[PDB]
């Protein structure tokens, strides 16, 4: 004489995304044309 | 996960030190007289 019926459906979704980049760039151009030196009196020589 | 690193190095010595990023115009340099320098050395003595 009689009829029941029922439905339960759930669902869940996730997503999770990191992305880190990096970069460095270092440039050095050193031209060197000599060295000069100065005598202190403890060397003990004339040019002082 | 990725990496790349890049290392570039010019060293000049002699000739027109200005030209050590263009090659053609170094090895053009090579024969001014103002340039040349001591490249290697195949005897010392002691100053001893």
């Amino acid at each position: 004489f009689i009829t029941a019926n029922s439905e339960y459906s759930e669902s869940s979704s996730f997503k999770n995304t990191e992305t880190e980049k990096s970069m460095y760039t270092s440039s050095r151009y050193l031209f060197p044309q000599g060295r000069i030196d100065f005598t202190t009196p403890d060397s003990g020589f004339d040019d002082v | 996960s990725q990496n790349r690193k890049l290392n570039v190095k010019y060293i000049v010595n002699g000739g027109d030190y200005t030209k050590i990023q263009n090659t053609e115009e170094w090895v053009a340099s090579t024969n001014q007289s103002e340039h040349w320098r001591v490249i290697e050395v195949t005897e010392v003595t002691a100053v001893a």
